């Protein structure tokens, strides 16, 4: 807050977009509670197909590229493999996306980087440390299929 | 695999043309209908099956209701391990040398779904 006092003070671009969004039900804290005069009454919200469209839209990698993602629905780059009760066809699926990118592209030596997170309250410093020795190298941007197994 | 047989293959075909399916759909499908099991099976190759037809006799030999897949695989893997094991003793070849032993590999494939039923079958 003190900081956000100092650089309206100082000098800024007053043509500025800044945006905050804090759970409704947690009010008694110190942030939304100081900004309460900049309270907007609208909460905007899209539908669930236009965002789907919306983010399916960015996902489609184009083509001549040499992509891992011409394997998954036709160039999608991102894939969530879920079910409603577990042990049923989810690493077989992604299995079968990793042999139909060795049958496609030729002479394959793809890799399949398999991550298990398996820990209660996620630590992203695993998956960066999982994934810094592997694309910070220049030949392994060939494509490769990452699996993360949370 | 019972959810994807009333609305949708669905079984991995690379499995399909392995031997740990192919075996247990290849003595199954003899054993369905009652047909004669005197002549030998598993000549190391897949015979006329679909996907469809060995899901569908795996969904009702194994006994629980709605399984999963890898209950079906269990199921499918220990009647692999147990009709390699009653193809690799002499029983087979005592009963094609005396011709008194026949049927009893009805009584086999039974008992391993019962022994089955106690080992890869809660609920
Ligand atoms: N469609 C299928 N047909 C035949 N076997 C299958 C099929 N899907 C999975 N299996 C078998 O099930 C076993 C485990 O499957 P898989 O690893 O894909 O399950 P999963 O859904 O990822 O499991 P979990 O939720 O426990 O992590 C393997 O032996 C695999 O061969
Ligand atoms: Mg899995």
């Amino acid at each position: 807050e003190e900081f956000f006092q100092s650089l309206c003070t100082r000098a800024h671009r007053e043509d500025y977009q800044l945006v905050i969004l804090c759970d409704a039900a947690r009010e008694h804290c110190y942030i939304p509670s100081t900004f309460s005069q900049y309270k907007v009454p609208l909460v905007p919200q899209a539908p669930l197909p236009n965002i789907q469209a919306y983010l399916q839209s960015h996902y489609q990698v184009p083509k001549r590229l040499l992509s891992a993602a011409t394997v998954f629905r036709d160039g999608l780059c991102v894939g969530i493999v879920t079910s409603e009760r577990a042990g049923v066809g989810k690493s077989l699926y992604v299995n079968t996306l990793h042999t139909k990118l060795k049958a496609k592209l030729r002479d394959e030596t793809v890799p399949l980087k398999i991550i298990r997170l398996t820990e209660p309250h996620l630590d992203e410093n695993q998956v960066l440390s999982a994934l810094l020795p592997f694309l910070k190298e220049k030949y392994q941007k060939m494509p490769v299929i990452f699996h993360i197994d949370i | 695999p019972k959810e994807v047989i009333d609305m949708e293959p669905a079984m991995d075909p690379v499995e399909f043309c392995s031997e740990a399916f192919q075996r247990p759909y290849q003595y199954l499908k003899r054993f369905h209908q009652q047909q004669n099991l005197d002549t030998f099976q598993y000549e190391k190759g897949s015979v006329e099956g679909s996907p469809e037809e060995c899901l569908q006799h795996f969904l009702i030999y194994c006994g629980l209701i709605n399984p999963s897949w890898s209950e079906l695989r269990n199921f499918a893997w220990f009647l692999n391990c147990q009709l390699k094991d009653c193809e690799a003793s002499i029983f087979c070849k005592s009963a094609f040398t005396g011709d008194t032993l026949r049927g009893f590999k009805n009584f086999v494939v039974t008992f391993m779904i019962l022994m089955a039923r106690d080992f890869a079958t809660p609920t």
